[PDB]
């Protein structure tokens, strides 16, 4: 019982 | 989930139960494909591919199977939003609404479970129409930089979900940036049509359209008026409409007058005519949101690829 | 989240908790008659806020009320306290975001907290929605170094700000900028009155003057016509610094960096009873310089005389 | 699920019943291998890896055994999943279809076991072709920068679950995205071309089939004046020159009465040859020439032809 | 986090914990006669942060205290020495901000770094913030090749620098800047730092009296003509008149042979060497060997940047 | 990270998994004699680690000790050398930071890595960090052509180096080394005290590099060392190494041994071993190799160093 | 383990059971002179493992003794080739590192394999290890999205490097090397293509099991495949074996009386046309540009 999620970097 | 047409049920089983709300939330008979002036070759394609497959269905057959795509590509004033909601009010099919905010979940694998929903409702209930707005979010090339790893899943989605039984779909879209498309997508897109800022002729009906409605006077040259604007985008003469309605407003002026007599007031404006000095006092105030360098990137985009 | 008018309740299930704070987290007592000049800003707010509420059997059909509006100009003259005495004037419900309450780490927040915070406009009341600095929200479309996830949220002021003759619930968009040649070509449409703002002129100035001053013990030597001679190119925070600068001078007369605690508050009773002089505002005027020269004011007045609708 | 062939039955007890039925709703309307125009060399392969080991299993015993892999390259419209669902059609293997929706596993520790869970399937049916389109997802770069801790496990769980007969298929736009462990698993690596001149020629006389044409037999003008039309939009250009048929006859004035015997004096209405150079005024195609050169210069590097 | 006075809390759910980490890891005996010099910078900080900790009924209305200084300089004289002289002679907590807190990997953890902050300082006492290096944070805002995260970061101190539109619940904050490039700030941003301050160099008193007051607590002799040293540093910064002293104090070591006594008899010299004074060759020898890191283009520059749109 | 002295240890809690790895990456018998020459290094060094090692009761005030210097000028002279040999010397911990190491993907993760490096410099020992090659990590900060990854690295080295200064925890002393020395920061050289140059050639140097170098047991005969020296001109400290190298190989070059075995193999590889060199091979050597450097860098490096340069 | 020379042991109890005997499993008369091409690799082996072993005192001090070398160029050279000969040559305890003998489950044994394989190679003798494959094992440290353990098994790699053994890398793809572990690999040699010796061997050798005619000419085939890999003749041989197959008539008739016709085909033996159809339909999957790479590399970062 262990969901995910997304998440988001930015980058150079 | 209700029912269609025949008393069929659908088993939305698989799914959890906040996809299928969504579905849902994107899911009449006022206005009509004669309100809308111009654009003579998008309205024989719908009409082609809408309303003869229902009249004479035994007609479209083998070769001359429907259409079952179409995206409209212009400047971004000139009205293709507007065709969508005619074509939502003059027929007698399921008109799904899809922009690009009902397929973000932030849970993985959520986002393109929405896609197949969307498309399996669509099949199960009628002979549909969808409408994608703002088609070139979800859309680019997929070797891109910066491309986040479900925002790839979801055109593959769209990929393999947009090909391959006689119930139809049409999936409608409408974009300003054209060019910034996928090129395995643009093929699904089996009519890509142009529409242009509107000419000397269209701006004239444009005019007499708005304006019909609020008395006027009998002294105002539209002639004058459709040769004088040169440029405005088709949205924009709505507005000179509505300045010009509004400078009678601006011309008794109410700013000194607060609540004491005032609602009276509010009556003898209420039949006052338009007269040429309106028209004449709007056109020194209303100026379109130009630059013509996008209208000609999107007619050399509509004219080296476009197939109407 | 609280109820409205005529006692209904917004029904907020399918957002999580964080959004629906992050949304109620954004929602003295001055006039409109304060602020100097801006006399067709003024003409819009009034035929788009007030007029509506007192009869509204004019404003039906083609004369529907003005949907945005966007003003722009140099920076430092009067665009976000025209905002507030809007707020302070109307009795619309108000919200005031900005670019960092639409931000979040997760994907798919940007493009949600928008569309909460309209489907709450649109719920309330004849709301009023002051969107600040909007040449970080909305730039262009097509650009070079843009993030994936700025364009969902441009693609949600798009979608929601144009949108069944039913539905006759009012929400009006201001929003202010300073550098306006950065917004997009799909968005500059949207904002149907694109006023611009000009630093003030020579007889805008003494008012200024004039009513900033307005408490504080002056003598009758001094001449606001030299004041407003000498200053060119001032903006309005400026000509308030100087007004703020002379009493200060007042101050910096006497000596007090030398009594140290020992009847220091009986030392300024003497002084708070003092009248601010000529001299004053003669070392005030030399303290003081503009902030900026003028070169995006003439880019300001170059775009706003070819592209706006005043 | 159903049993297999001989009687026996797959015991499926260590799965939650939601997986089987993810792996279920993936597994005959006839189409036949000449339908398909141009492409001798990957129907020679399909022919040689599934046809022959039926007839001639005594042949097929040590060092000559058969292919057991293959991944089409090229650009969009050539008729890559054509290929497939023919190959589907017409042979007693058990067809199967694999997308990168259906790998979705919002749990942790799923997708590993629906993938082993169809590979198992797979040889528990002896014959078995496996079609995983669009393989340019799940196939990143295993060490690249923005990447999950889940879709690394997916690619490793190909790796090992690539070594009871099965065939696995694949399609691509983008080829040189394909990594470099997932590219040595697969034994034969074609490419697609765009139509020639002779090829155009036959899909126009293919297409138009059904509907009478009647002198317009200028083939090869419709074959040389459509120059670099990618085979999936001649279609459309008979497609067009049809409804143009139709076109011609102003039918947007009628309001319901006549609109069936108008509509019988065009169910025999022919198609003459004004309507074919209308129609070439109105169909472009549908990109440039990028991709083909991007994907010819690939398959002249690494593609195994 | 700790509370303030007058016994309340802060609810920090809204953020996360490494949000509250990094701003809370942002949070004596120095006094402002040890600043040499400026005059009108030392006017200003007196009648901004010490003047309304006194006489708060004075400055309510048109005397509303000032929130915000610019100081902007060549990068010799005193400007990051002033900041901590008026942290330590003052009973207001102090907020030390550089460049490299307002940084994050993830996409919205910068701006809310900067919220967090400002409602931090405005939530415990009459704070005062340091932004130091004020230019490598703020640049112009329409340039060509700028990230788009970095202009919420100035959208953000725009926005937050002016507010707190209730006349009531008026809580103090004060934001302090140095510079080296003061030709590279917004437009926008430059209007919110009122009080833009031009710093110099020395001058001949000021050379002179800095002399004097690094030279003691070590014994010098009574040959040394001050006003010799005073005239010879022409064009000396203020960060290289006590590299000169330094440099002449330790010249008394190496006139010595030190490198020659290796270890052996090396703890022997050193008795007798702390006592001994510093007579006028050292500081011939100090003279001979230091030039100053000189340039003056861009004192000339930041010079006629702060007589155009300068406001003392 | 290990430990330290007196058994403490490091909170390395803010930072993430692969920056600490990197700080971590950047962490022999090479005599203090060995170098000739540059007596203004040795000295400085000297009175800057070693001394306030042993007697700290002597600075403090006004004579606290020193914390930068900057070893420029030409190619090939040796300012690497001086590091190890700096290094080895003392007991210190030596730190080695290019500008390959401070460079990552992601915003923000690489002004993390200077902060890390200088916490961790001041959470050991008395160390040395040795920052190689500046030239490319503080130019100029106004530039033309800057990017917007490169000003906060620099101001972080601004903001880090001058350090809520009174009692002194722990001493760091940073090196620099570069060849281009006017190409260079204005708020980065005020920080960097005893800047100072350093040249290649000198006649006695010449000779006391030729005589350091050569340990050939044969070649009692070419011993022209005051030709050598007059041949020394134009040559850097890396180029009389490399001259007496390629006096070694063409000491079994002047003769042919090829194709020597099956007869005399084992012969033909010790006979070698006393090959007697002479003027023929010597003047090979020096028609070998070319003084590769121009006076153009040497004099505009002097130029900057006789201007703005505190000995 | 068994003993070493001059009377030694070891004991191993403070490790694992289980990683000794993984280490222990890695633990002939091959070509010594049938290299025709690069003597100068062969002189630097003469030269760093033969000659400090007959004569120490010749290569000591100024004629400094290497380290290490990593060889680059083409898959077609004897990379494995060469290692195998110095190790069936000489007479020290060769050992080897793929990829393969240093992966573990646990964590916290994953890196001190490489510390018990030094350990074992300073004190067995002075033996000679090849990494084979470090093209996989060290890329770059200060990566993203790759596992943390990888830097710490690449940081226990660097702790060990200094320290008789002499350790040798050879690599086909040079530029995914790290900044940092190029400075201890002391000559990056450019590495060119080989010449006919042991490609016609394994024509010979691939084609056992089918007939073929007495007219094929192997010399003019084996000057032909100039470049190509171990697989590639397999490749050669496979179209030419195929084409076989395909010359015939099989795919336009179908069904019946299928079985004569391919017994017939499999009766059919290998022609000239056959292989003189396969070397211009079996071109090489290396392609012309990664040696061109490499020559920039070994221009740009080594010294050849
Ligand atoms: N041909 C037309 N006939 C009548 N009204 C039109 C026409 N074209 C534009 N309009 C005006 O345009 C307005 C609707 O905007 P429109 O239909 O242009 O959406 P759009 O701007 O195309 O959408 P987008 O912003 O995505 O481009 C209507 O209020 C209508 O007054
Ligand atoms: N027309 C005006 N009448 C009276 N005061 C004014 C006027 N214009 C500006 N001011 C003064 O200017 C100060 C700041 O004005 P404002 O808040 O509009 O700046 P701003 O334009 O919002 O700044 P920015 O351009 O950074 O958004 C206010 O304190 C106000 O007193
Ligand atoms: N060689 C061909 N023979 C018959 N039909 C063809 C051929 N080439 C293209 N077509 C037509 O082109 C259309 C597209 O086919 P298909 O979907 O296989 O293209 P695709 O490029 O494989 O799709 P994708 O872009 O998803 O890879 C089909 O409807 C088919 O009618
Ligand atoms: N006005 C002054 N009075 C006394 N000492 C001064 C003065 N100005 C500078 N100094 C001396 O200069 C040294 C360093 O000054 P400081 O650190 O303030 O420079 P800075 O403002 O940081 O310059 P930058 O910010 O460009 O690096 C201090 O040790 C201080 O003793
Ligand atoms: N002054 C010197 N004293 C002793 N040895 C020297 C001297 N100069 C050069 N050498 C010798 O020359 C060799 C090359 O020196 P080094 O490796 O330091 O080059 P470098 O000075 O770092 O070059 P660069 O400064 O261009 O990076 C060293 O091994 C050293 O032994
Ligand atoms: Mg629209
Ligand atoms: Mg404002
Ligand atoms: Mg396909
Ligand atoms: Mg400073």
């Amino acid at each position: 019982e262990e969901e995910e999620e997304e998440e988001e970097e930015e980058e150079e | 989930l209700p029912q269609n047409s025949a008393g069929d049920s659908f088993d939305a089983s698989a799914y959890d139960a906040y996809i299928v709300q969504a579905v849902r939330g994107t899911m009449e008979n006022t206005m009509s494909l004669d309100d809308i002036i111009g654009m003579h070759d998008v309205k024989q394609v719908l009409h082609e591919a809408v309303t003869l497959p229902l009249l004479v269905p035994e007609f479209f057959q083998g070769l001359r199977s429907p259409w079952k795509a179409m995206v409209l590509a212009g400047p971004p004033g000139t009205g293709k939003t507007l065709i969508a909601r005619a074509i939502a009010s003059e027929s007698s099919s399921t008109f799904f609404t899809v922009s690009s905010t009902d397929l973000s979940s932030k849970w993985r694998g959520d986002s393109e479970k929405i896609v197949r929903l969307l498309f399996e409702l669509a099949r199960f209930y009628a002979p549909s129409i969808i409408f994608i707005d703002q088609i070139d979010t979800l859309g680019g090339q997929r070797g891109n930089s910066g491309e986040h790893e479900a925002s790839r899943r979801v055109k593959s989605e769209f990929l393999v979900q947009m090909d391959g039984d006689s119930r139809r779909v049409f999936v409608l879209a409408a974009t300003n940036i054209p060019w910034e498309l996928d090129e395995a997508l643009r093929r699904r897109f089996e009519k890509r049509i142009f529409i242009p800022l509107p000419d000397i002729d269209a701006r004239k009906k444009l005019i007499e359209k708005s304006m019909e409605g609020t008395p006027k006077s009998d002294e105002i040259n539209y002639d004058d008026l459709a040769a004088r604007t040169e440029g405005f985008s088709g949205a924009d003469v709505v507005s000179l409409c509505r300045t010009a309605a509004i400078n009678v407003l601006r011309r008794y002026d109410t700013k000194s007058l607060r609540g004491g007599e005032l609602t009276a007031a509010m009556e003898s404006l209420k039949a006052e005519l338009v007269r040429n000095i309106d028209f004449e006092a709007a056109l020194q105030a209303v100026s379109p949101s130009a630059g013509p360098d996008t209208m000609l990137k999107c007619k050399e985009w509509c004219d080296s690829f476009g197939a109407m």
